[PDB]
């Protein structure tokens, strides 16, 4: 997997 | 004066961390975020279909509502949220912050929908990036700021096992030798800092800025330092279902460092493996593109190599090997  | 621990733990492959945090009395399980200042769960207000497989906050037992706040939050990998806010007691290891602002999710995109693993997102970025409105709120850390006996907190990630947030104070015995400091720039919300140059395996280049980020799972550079890493791998290639550069699981990965006011941080090559692509034979790299934003995200593949201290005195990051 994610990419906050 | 307050201080706390709170313990982490990783998902499967190390893919987010989550914490328990008690809001109003029930418990969920956050992603705590120190890319983002929102403070948003799940909630009672979603279709009960999306409130499956998860631990709801039900506003309406201990909430106190903000009437005709709204916020809404779109991710860096697609995903976004919406809802109204209530205030609440939050309490994380032990540190409570009262009146604490909790968004309740009222619309979840399907990135979220999908994730059992987390209950929403716990927002450590700086405040002048809270998107409530409209007036905007302030993050967990912010609230309980002044009180704690040090306005600091401290990460310690680890791979496959459980780790800790401390809030508070530092934990020496969670590192080798001595912090090194390095100033952030905040202008932006984030913890921003510079690095002096890099070292991908075999190659050496110029300095960029990127920003501490417990909430992406992989290192996202710029497309020419993933180049030049991956060049050095034999075999590697991309693979859009994996999700970016792929390898056979045995290969001999480079190390990665960067150089940060005199300390130089290295990533070690056995950490760049993130593990099974989920197709075949290959494993996915823990380095990859940031897509062209123009600074690097430095995520959890990065942060499991150090202990790192996020201190509000300066702003200033502090960094030392993990112990
Ligand atoms: C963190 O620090 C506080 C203040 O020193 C302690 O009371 C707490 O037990 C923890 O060590």
């Amino acid at each position: 997997x994610v990419v906050x | 004066a307050a201080s706390g621990v709170a313990t982490n733990t990783p998902t499967a492959n190390d893919e987010e961390y989550i914490t328990p945090v008690t809001i109003g009395g029930t418990t969920l399980n956050l992603n705590f975020d120190t890319g983002s200042a929102d403070l948003w769960v799940f909630s009672t207000e979603l279709p009960a279909s999306q409130q499956s497989g998860h631990s709801v906050y039900n506003p309406s037992a201990t909430g106190k509502e903000l009437s005709g706040y709204t916020w809404s939050i779109s991710y860096g990998d697609g995903s976004s949220a919406s809802g109204n806010v209530f205030t609440d007691s939050v309490t994380v290891g032990g540190v409570t912050a009262h009146g604490q602002a909790v968004q309740a999710a009222q619309q979840i995109s399907a990135q979220f929908q999908q994730d059992t693993n987390n209950d929403g997102l716990l927002g450590l970025a700086f405040s002048s990036i809270n998107t409530v409105q409209p007036q905007s709120q302030t993050t967990f850390f912010d609230t309980v700021k002044s009180s704690l006996a040090q306005p600091l907190f401290a990460v310690a990630l680890k791979h496959q096992q459980p780790g800790v947030y401390d809030f508070g104070f530092i934990d020496s015995s969670k590192y080798t030798g001595s912090l090194t400091y390095t100033g952030v720039d905040n202008s932006q919300g984030f913890w921003s800092f510079n690095v002096d140059s890099y070292t991908a395996g075999s190659q050496s280049g110029d300095g960029f800025s990127g920003i501490a980020d417990t909430g992406t799972t992989l290192l996202l550079l710029d497309d020419s330092v993933v180049s030049q890493y991956y060049s050095q791998v034999s075999g590697a290639q991309q693979d859009s279902n994996a999700g970016g550069y792929v390898f056979d699981c045995s290969t001999n990965l480079p190390d990665f460092s960067v150089s940060i006011s005199g300390y130089t941080a290295t990533v070690p090559g056995s950490l760049i493996n993130y593990g099974p692509s989920g197709d075949g034979s290959t494993c996915l790299g823990g380095i990859q593109s940031n897509s062209g934003i123009g600074f690097s995200i430095f995520g959890d593949i990065f942060l499991k190599s150090q202990y790192v201290v996020f201190d509000s005195d300066g702003p200033q990051l502090g960094f030392a090997p993990q112990a």
